[PDB]
């Protein structure tokens, strides 16, 4: 009852604390994100099939 | 009648030897002693008629003791020819005409179809216990190579019983016979057939595997799978040749005509046989000691009928234990022609048997069936 | 956000009947198990009662077998609690507490006042 | 062609060696985890780990004393124990509904089932003590329905009401876990106190591995 | 982080040795251990090799059939048993700590050695040079050629390099041709292609002097070079 | 009472957190990826399997020259394995039998692990005596550990079944911060790239993005209705993905603070347990309890390919850091590594 409310003061502040910042809109983080992955899908060797000539795992 | 052209031509082996051994010391009497490989001469007489009887090594040598064949040479040294020809007037009228390639083809088409379909089961459950590898265990192994010695006994009975065709279908057309005689002489039919006993011996002892690995399975708790692996694959291949090569030799030594094949002395069959036996009655014993074990499991889980049933059942032809219903040698089913439907259940069922284990410990055992779910659904 | 918010409950006459509920948002709620849990005060969290995805399997506990109900609609996203003839042995905190795993049957959600699915629970008082 | 490659590769193949050697230990060892809300120290005679041994045979007895209650996570990685000692009070607040709901948690969890659990109820005294001057039956409405089973072996010496509530409770356990099982793994419920309660164990975990090596070879 | 070799002395040569090699301070059981040679006025070379567990066990042409290295990986000793002598057997002799698995640093701990003296194909790594002057300060570069291409197709140049000082047990400076050891200085660099190897110390110093040796390690038997000395 | 203010002050503080969510919330990020083409039926295959373990591999952590990579399994064994040559390195026998957790330090000298006995054992590789040593161990926490990973050679940061992650200080021994906040149990945990503020999912369906060098939970994502079970950043560490139970993987983002893709599928009624990214960040690679995994794409949320194989749960999962290859390791004591 004491430690439930020394939680429930703890919980308060960790949402004051975690409401009070800025936010990038929902478009442009994933207008980010596809850029990124744009930007770099030709280096992963998974969605580029890298052929068996330098690829480490193929005997 | 029970007689056949293999042991007819060891008997006419038998019948020239013992003729030619009596006409080396004929004594003086025109046509001469001479042995024409179907019937002996005496000292034969100008103008006599001999009259002697059939020659006993034919299958129908007991149908015609009553007749005589009978060849008349006359005083110009030649009997009664069919044409200018050395050939002697050999008339056979009195000799004239079962085999166990007819009295018993149903029962050869019922085993090997039995062995057939069993060799087709077998190799499509190696290969599905082989080709899926989260099968490997212990177990399967142990199983894996029993189907490989069902395959092996199965093979023995195929290169048996079609030689045996290729050898009455090259000799059926002809009577000199000497590819067979100088077959049985040979060595390579006495190593053919040690190899056919050691694949019936190896079958009964991987049975005898199959038991024992399961019984230590249930009884001994403290055991390593390692060691008594190796252990049980050398009990399966090599107790088999450890005592089918003494055999072989002691035969090789004692009794050596035949081709191996005629055990007058039953001590030589006797020595072969009993080890046989000795892994169908302690596979008997584990039999017995299993399901008393499953009967302890299902009156102490807190209806049996049909469980009771299904386990027996599924049990029976991974051990070989039908065969104790003839393990035990009576030999008074002589009397009302049962002995012809024992020998037909038994040959039945040792030829079934590799089919039923292929099917009740691969194709209707779950874990196979998932390993078929599990690739089909990832082969889509 | 998984949210249990409850509804019903306070002081009540030994004998008497109460219906409590749990609004129960931001999860399919038919793909859970639910569960009514009480804590008596002093003692610490018991299980009081189970009803299944599609609300068939149900159970209780024993103390409450036909004393209570316990009913589920899918449709409104909520879990009643029907109680009849209380005791004042039966007065607690109560509370509506799904169980972890979807589609699944075992639960782990009584546990030392610390199970996140689990909402904040109503006082329910048997007294005169 | 594995030029110095070769001797990491024999290096490799010592490994696998050793682990064979550990494979040979390892599965000879039965793990086992104790799970309740003494019973222990009965067993090390001849803190959270226990290696003992009967007739030659390696136990290994895990207790979770040292974990939170919140058991849904921890527990998964007990799937390929071979059993599960769960302790119950057997005079329990009503802790042992608590009891049941755990055992039909470890019952229905899709990883232990495969894992038979042993079932012990301690303080079958302090049950028959409190039976005795009383209780239970203001906890279980069902316990006037119930009659004694006809094979269930009288402890001799104890009240009937005694053995109506004791094997009440182990066969109310018994239906929970028959409630749902496929006979993949069952439930050895026992009756403990003092003793040495490790042949009972010892004699469980022989049943549930003669059982598992009978249903695969398919004969259960 | 210990070993001892024993049994050295003067044998007359037909005669037959054991040298032992107490090792003390690692787990023995997990290293092939190397027996390398050098005769008292030239460089290092090589004489056998038994494996971890004992279960691989290469030679030297020169020594193959007189000598033989077993070892007791309960005693963490090391026995090389030497029958037929010869005068060339003449040498200083040094037990070689060495582990084989990915990235390991082998022929990194080396004994004291002991003298044992007798009284009465391959690849050939070339040194560069016999004996360079060296000031302290400057970039000193020493060379090393092979007699086949190092560069394996796994990309691992098996080109060792070992400082030597003098009156010292010779200690691993490059493993692999590039990668320094544990408690080499950073002075210390090492490049090259196949058939083409750089050893340099930029920014010398003293404690340095020594003769550099330019191990092979692409197949058995190993070779090494001639050695090329620092000086002052 | 006083507590009840409370309550309504927190109940206003999730009002005004989902408000201002709402209003940076314009466009999924479903709608302004439909003009990118998908990836295709890709046809990952095992290319290695390193079947050596005894029993079920609990988890599994690469190397960063991504050749090396630690398994964990739960017979006591931890075992270094070189991929591109299917050999092993190391076999560490541990002290409890019991873990679930390991790490390969990017440094590559240390490995760590931990489980049941509460404990986060760091041993070295690189030593100069031989055989692995246990370099330090770390107790301090009180539950289980679930998920631990080196910032860099010299402090590990952990997460246990207490609620708690926390950072060590491997030199001294003891914690250099701890990060709670937590209401369930920390199943795991996932640095960022820059390595200077992780995500932590746990038992209450609430991922945390903390700040190592001060110890707040400065995000707090609630998208998901189960118990997070994997979680691993972005490549670029501006999002991260998550999945739990509730057979689902979630794609949050830091700056965006909400959820923005829910990787769903009406055939996945099993819990997931192990999620990584590709290199790229296109795959979203997880793998589920059905025995199998998917490779979702990060962008169109299909299921442009299904990694098959595996013949128990799988358990762990893990991309090299130069993309190339996937490691799953699950609970029938094998890894399959997939290109
Ligand atoms: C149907 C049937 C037949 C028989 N039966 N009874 C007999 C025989 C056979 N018998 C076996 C195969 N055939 C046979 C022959 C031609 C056939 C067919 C079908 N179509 N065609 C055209 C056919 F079925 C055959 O007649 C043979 C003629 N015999 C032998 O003394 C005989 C010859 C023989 C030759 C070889 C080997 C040694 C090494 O080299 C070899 C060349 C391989 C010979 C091996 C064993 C042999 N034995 C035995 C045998 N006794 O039974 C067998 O199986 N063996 C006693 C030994 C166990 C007379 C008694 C028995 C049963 C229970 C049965 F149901």
């Amino acid at each position: 009852n004491t430690a439930s409310i020394a939680q429930a003061r703890k919980l308060v502040e960790q949402l004051k604390m975690e409401a009070n910042i800025d936010r990038i809109k929902v478009s442009k983080a994933a207008a980010d994100l596809m850029a990124y992955c744009e930007a770099h899908a030709k280096e992963d060797p998974l969605l580029t099939p890298v052929p068996a000539s330098e690829n480490p795992f193929r005997e | 009648a029970t007689v056949s052209l293999w042991e007819t031509v060891q008997k006419w082996r038998e019948y020239r030897r013992q003729c030619q051994r009596s006409l080396t010391e004929d004594p003086p009497p025109f046509c001469n002693r001479t042995f024409d490989e179907y019937a002996c001469w005496p000292d034969g007489e100008p103008g006599s008629f001999v009259n002697v009887s059939c020659p006993w090594y034919l299958p129908w040598a007991s149908s015609v003791p009553q007749g005589h064949v009978y060849r008349f040479c006359t005083a110009e040294g030649l009997w009664l020819q069919k044409d200018n020809s050395s050939l002697p007037w050999r008339d056979l009228s009195e000799c004239e005409e079962s085999s166990p390639e007819e009295q018993l083809l149903f029962l050869y088409i019922i085993y090997t179809v039995g062995y057939a379909l069993s060799f087709s089961a077998l190799v499509i459950a190696s290969a599905i216990l082989l080709g899926f590898r989260h099968l490997h265990c212990t177990r399967n192994y142990i199983h894996l190579n029993l189907f490989a010695s069902f395959i092996l006994r199965a093979l023995s009975v195929f290169i048996k019983d079609a030689a045996l065709k290729w050898m009455y279908s090259t000799a059926a057309q002809q009577h000199q016979w000497d590819g067979l005689l100088s077959y049985q002489d040979s060595l390579s039919c006495r190593l053919v057939f040690l190899l056919m006993q050691y694949c019936v011996a190896a079958n009964y002892y991987w049975l005898l595997v199959e038991g024992v690995y399961l019984y230590t399975l249930l009884a001994f708790s403290v055991f390593s799978e390692q060691w008594i692996f190796r252990l049980y694959v050398s009990i399966g291949w090599g107790v088999p040749l450890l005592f089918v090569v003494p055999w072989g030799i002691v035969k090789y030594l004692y009794e050596d005509e035949g081709c191996w094949t005629r055990n007058s002395n039953m001590n030589y069959w006797l020595i072969i046989r009993l080890p046989i036996l000795f892994a169908i009655g302690v596979n008997f014993l584990i039999f017995v000691r299993v399901i008393c074990i499953v009967v302890s499991k299902l009156k102490a889980n807190l209806d049996i009928k049909c469980r009771l049933a299904k386990s027996t059942l599924t049990l029976i032809p991974l051990l070989g234990t039908h065969e104790v219903i003839f393990a035990f040698v009576m030999d008074e089913h002589a009397r009302g022609t049962l002995r012809f439907i024992k020998l037909f259940t038994e040959l039945s069922f040792t030829s079934f048997q590799g089919l039923m284990v292929a099917i009740l410990y691969c194709f209707v055992n779950n874990e196979v069936q998932l390993e078929f779910r599990k690739s089909w659904e990832r082969w889509r | 956000q998984v949210q249990l918010q409850e509804s019903g409950g306070g002081l009540v006459q030994p004998g008497g009947s109460l219906r409590l509920s749990c609004a129960a948002s931001g999860f399919t709620f038919s793909n859970y198990k639910m569960n009514w849990v009480r804590q008596a005060p002093g003692k610490g969290l018991e299980w009081v009662s189970d009803i299944s995805q599609s609300g068939a399997s149900i159970s209780y506990t024993g103390s409450v077998k036909g004393r209570f109900t316990i009913s589920r609609d899918n449709a409104k996203n909520t879990l009643y609690l029907q109680m009849n003839s209380l005791k004042p042995e039966d007065t607690a905190v109560y509370y509506c507490a799904r169980c972890p795993a979807p589609f699944t049957r075992d639960c782990f959600d009584v546990t030392s006042t610390t199970y996140a699915y689990r909402g904040q629970g109503t006082q329910v008082t048997v007294s005169s | 062609l594995s030029a110095e490659d070769k001797a990491a590769v024999e290096r490799s193949k010592m490994i696998e060696k050793q682990l064979q050697k550990d494979k040979q230990v390892y599965r000879a060892t039965h793990r086992l985890l104790l799970l309740g809300a003494s019973g222990k120290s009965t067993i090390v005679k001849q803190i959270f780990e226990t290696k003992f041994q009967v007739d030659k045979v390696n136990f290994h007895m895990f207790d979770v004393g040292g974990q939170r209650d919140e058991r849904r996570k921890w527990i998964q990685c007990f799937n390929d124990v071979t059993a599960i000692i769960f302790v119950v009070a057997s005079s329990s607040t009503n802790r042992l509904q608590e009891a049941l709901n755990l055992f039909k948690s470890i019952w229905n969890n899709r990883w232990l089932r495969t894992i038979s659990v042993i079932l012990f109820l301690n303080k079958q005294d302090l049950l028959a003590e409190k039976v005795l001057a009383g209780k239970i039956e203001d906890y279980f409405p069902e316990f006037a329905r119930y009659t004694t089973p006809e094979d269930a072996t009288p402890e001799p010496g104890e009240d009937p009401r005694v053995t109506r509530a004791k094997y009440f409770i182990r066969d109310e356990f018994l239906r929970i876990s028959t409630a749902s099982g496929d006979g993949r793994h069952y439930c050895y419920p026992h009756f403990t106190c003092d003793t040495e309660n490790i042949r009972r164990v010892f004699n469980d975990c022989r049943d549930i591995i003669q059982r598992m090596h009978l249903r695969q070879y398919e004969l259960l | 982080v210990q070993l001892v070799e024993s049994g050295g002395g003067l044998v007359q040569p037909g005669g037959s040795r054991k040298l032992s090699c107490s090792a003390s301070g690692f787990a023995f059981s997990s290293f092939g251990m190397h027996w390398v040679r050098q005769a008292p006025e030239k460089g290092l070379e090589w004489v056998a090799y038994i494996s971890s567990g004992s279960g691989t066990i290469y030679y030297a042409d020169t020594v193959k059939g007189r000598f033989t290295i077993s070892r007791d990986d309960p005693k963490n000793t090391l026995f090389l048993q030497m029958t037929s002598l010869r005068s060339e057997d003449t040498a200083m002799y040094y037990c070689v700590r060495s582990i084989y698995y990915y990235g390991s640093s082998p022929f990194d701990f080396w004994g004291q050695g002991t003298t044992l003296t007798v009284s009465s194909s391959d690849i050939v790594m070339t040194q560069a040079t016999s004996s360079v002057p060296v000031t302290p300060g400057e970039s000193v570069s020493i060379s090393c050629r092979s007699s086949k291409s190092l560069l394996h197709s796994n990309g691992n140049t098996y080109l060792y390099w070992f400082l030597q000082r003098p009156g010292q047990s010779p200690q691993l400076l490059i493993y692999r041709m590039s990668n320094l050891a544990s408690g080499v200085p950073d002075r210390f660099s090492g490049s090259g292609s196949g058939t083409a190897f750089t050893l340099t110390i930029s920014r010398l110093e003293a404690e340095d002097v020594g003769v550099y040796y330019c191990m092979q390690h692409l197949e058995y038997p190993l070779t090494f070079g001639a050695g090329t000395k620092l000086e002052l | 009472s006083e507590l009840d203010q409370l309550r309504q002050e927190a109940e206003q503080l999730k009002n005004q957190i989902r408000d201002a969510r709402k209003a940076c919330a314009d466009a999924t990020l479903s709608q302004i990826t439909n003009n990118i083409d998908p990836v295709g039926r890709i046809q990952m295959r095992t290319r290695r399997t390193l079947r050596g373990h005894l029993a079920k591999i609990y988890a599994m952590h690469w190397g960063t020259d991504s050749r090396l990579l630690v398994s964990a399994s739960q017979d006591g064994k931890l075992i270094i394995w070189d991929s591109y040559t299917t050999n092993k390195v190391h076999a560490i026998p541990l002290r409890s039998s019991w873990v679930m957790t390991c790490a390969y330090a990017p440094s590559g000298n240390y490995v760590a692990c931990g489980g049941l006995d509460n404990i986060c054992s760091i041993y070295n590789l690189k030593t100069r005596e031989g055989n692995v040593r246990v370099s330090r161990e770390l107790a301090g926490h009180t539950g289980y550990l679930s998920c631990c990973r080196f910032l860099d050679d010299n402090q590990i940061v952990t997460s246990s079944g207490d609620t708690t992650c926390a950072l060590w200080d491997i030199e001294t021994g003891q914690q250099t911060t701890t990060f709670t906040g937590h209401t369930g149990d920390v199943m795991s945990l996932s640095l960022a790239p820059d390595t200077r503020l992780f995500v932590s999912g746990a038992c209450d369906a609430s991922a945390k993005l903390w700040d190592v060098r001060e110890g707040m939970c400065r995000q707090t994502f609630t998208g998901h209705e189960s118990d997070i079970n994997a979680i691993c950043f972005f490549p670029n560490g501006n999002a991260f993905a998550t999945g739990s139970d509730d057979a689902t993987c979630r794609l949050f983002d830091l700056r965006a603070d909400q959820e923005l893709m829910t990787y769903s599928h009406d055939n996945i009624i099993c819990g997931i347990t192990s999620v990584s990214f590709s290199k790229s960040g296109r795959l979203l690679l997880a793998g589920y309890d059905d025995f199998n995994c998917n490779v979702w794409d990060a962008l169109k949320a299909d299921r442009a390919g299904v990694l098959a194989g595996h013949d128990n749960r799988v358990s762990c999962l893990g991309v090299t850091d130069d993309g190339m290859a996937v490691a799953t390791g699950s609970w029938d004591s094998f890894l399959k590594i997939w290109n």
